[PDB]
């Protein structure tokens, strides 16, 4: 029919901040209060259209939890984008934001690091408590490579589709993605 | 804890990989196939419904579901 | 000793058991293709040469290979 | 091309006798001293000729090690032959026969257990060594509902070829095969 290609998106985080949360909503367009630490690094694909073209999406989950971030196998290698997730109610969670990122970059470590993709969510803001201001987490995204940043809530789909439209876009608008089978 | 861990996971992935490009080369083949390599429309599916259809039994005997 | 260990491994049979069918599934195909479905010979074996080509591309890109 | 079916094989025995190792040698012609106590149960699938007939065996190795043969998971329902396993040279391997055999029937529970195909491979005779008795094994097996018994080394590849093509065909005597991909 189409042409057809593959990204490869790598979602990190701290242990709690939603990124299963976040591509379970996205993929299956479900949610679960009861939690489930996720261990190693899991993925799943979705199909989408990006303008004219059909892209599957493969998405890894991976761990948050040190005690479980076991393989970190360079199954970054393929990566050609890379969410960093954290809870915008807990602080640390965007403290640490530049660890995931230099991290994902040092393993990673794809050409031209100065324009790979990333996309910052700030999840769970559909809780009252919040300890992370909007600005400050896109007064930080701008500066560091002007990457975009979204507010959003794995348990109320808030910009879940949204979110990863634009993954889909920068990580597509960096040649890096795969073809298919096209012959 | 079992050290070993590190491997039954890695092999997890390994395969879910293979099962989605086996899915992709298959609707190719299978689309190659109703190319001007042509033949018959609602049959090609029905022939689809028909492999679904023994997968479902023999894996089930596989996995002894 | 991780107690989601059933998890895991009873998904790794899985999987091992899809790749076993739908290996099967496409020399099916691709076999009912080359049937009075007819079609070149030698070229539908690049064609294999091809994907099983590609495949390693993409499959590579997928495990970070 | 010819018509095509399966076969699922169920090897059991305690933990050391041999299973593994000898899969292995049928499988891929290797072995290996290095052992490797095998967790939870995993399995092969080999195609050969058997009679005019393409069969592809699909052959299931357990865990002989209590604490780890968790699932247990009626990964055994197709089962259209179990082999039993035991350590020439370890005589309580040879005892606990019955364990198994008893085991998987309760489990498996196949129309007309009474005639269910069974082998029995008495591994390890390359080893000086020996507390079990051919005479005695076969006395055994015979007792049972008459089923073979075949004395193999999984290192120097004795009677391996040999005992999974009886496997193969009392299994496919008894009409359970599962067709494959012959519209
Ligand atoms: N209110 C609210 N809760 C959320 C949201 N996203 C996730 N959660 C909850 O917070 C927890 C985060 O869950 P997961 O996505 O499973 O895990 P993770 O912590 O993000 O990552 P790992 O711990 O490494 O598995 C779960 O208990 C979710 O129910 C959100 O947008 N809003
Ligand atoms: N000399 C000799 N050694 C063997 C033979 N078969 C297996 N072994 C060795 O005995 C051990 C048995 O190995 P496996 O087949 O891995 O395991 P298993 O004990 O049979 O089954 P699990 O413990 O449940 O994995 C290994 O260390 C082998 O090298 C044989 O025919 N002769
Ligand atoms: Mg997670
Ligand atoms: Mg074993």
């Amino acid at each position: 029919s189409r042409k057809k290609v593959l990204l490869k998106v790598i979602i990190l985080g701290d242990s709690g901040v939603g990124k299963t949360s976040l591509m379970n909503q996205y993929v299956n367009k479900k949610f679960s209060n009861q939690y489930k630490a996720t261990i190693g690094a899991d993925f799943l694909t979705k199909e989408v259209m990006v303008d004219d073209r059909l892209v599957t999406m493969q998405i890894w989950d991976t761990a948050g939890l040190e005690r479980f971030q076991s393989l970190g196998v360079a199954f970054y290698r393929g990566a050609d984008c890379c969410v960093l997730v954290f809870d915008v109610t807990a602080p640390n969670t965007f403290k640490t934001l530049d660890s995931w990122r230099d991290e994902f970059l040092i393993q990673a470590s794809p050409r031209d690091p100065e324009n790979f993709p990333f996309v910052v969510l700030g999840n769970k803001i559909d809780l009252e408590n919040r300890q992370v201001a909007t600005k400050r987490a896109q007064a930080w995204c701008y500066s560091k490579n002007n990457i975009p940043y979204f507010e959003t809530s794995a348990k109320e789909a808030i910009n879940v589709e949204q979110a990863f439209q634009t993954i889909a876009r920068n990580a597509l608008k960096q040649e890096t993605e795969v073809e298919l089978y096209n012959e | 804890s079992r050290e070993e861990f590190e491997q039954i996971l890695q092999e997890r992935n390994e395969l879910k990989a293979k099962v989605f490009l086996l899915k992709e080369e298959l609707a190719y083949f299978q689309r190659e196939l109703l190319t001007d390599h042509r033949v018959p429309s609602l049959l090609l599916e029905a022939m689809k419904v028909a492999v679904r259809k023994q997968r479902k039994k023999i894996k089930a005997k596989m996995l002894g579901t």
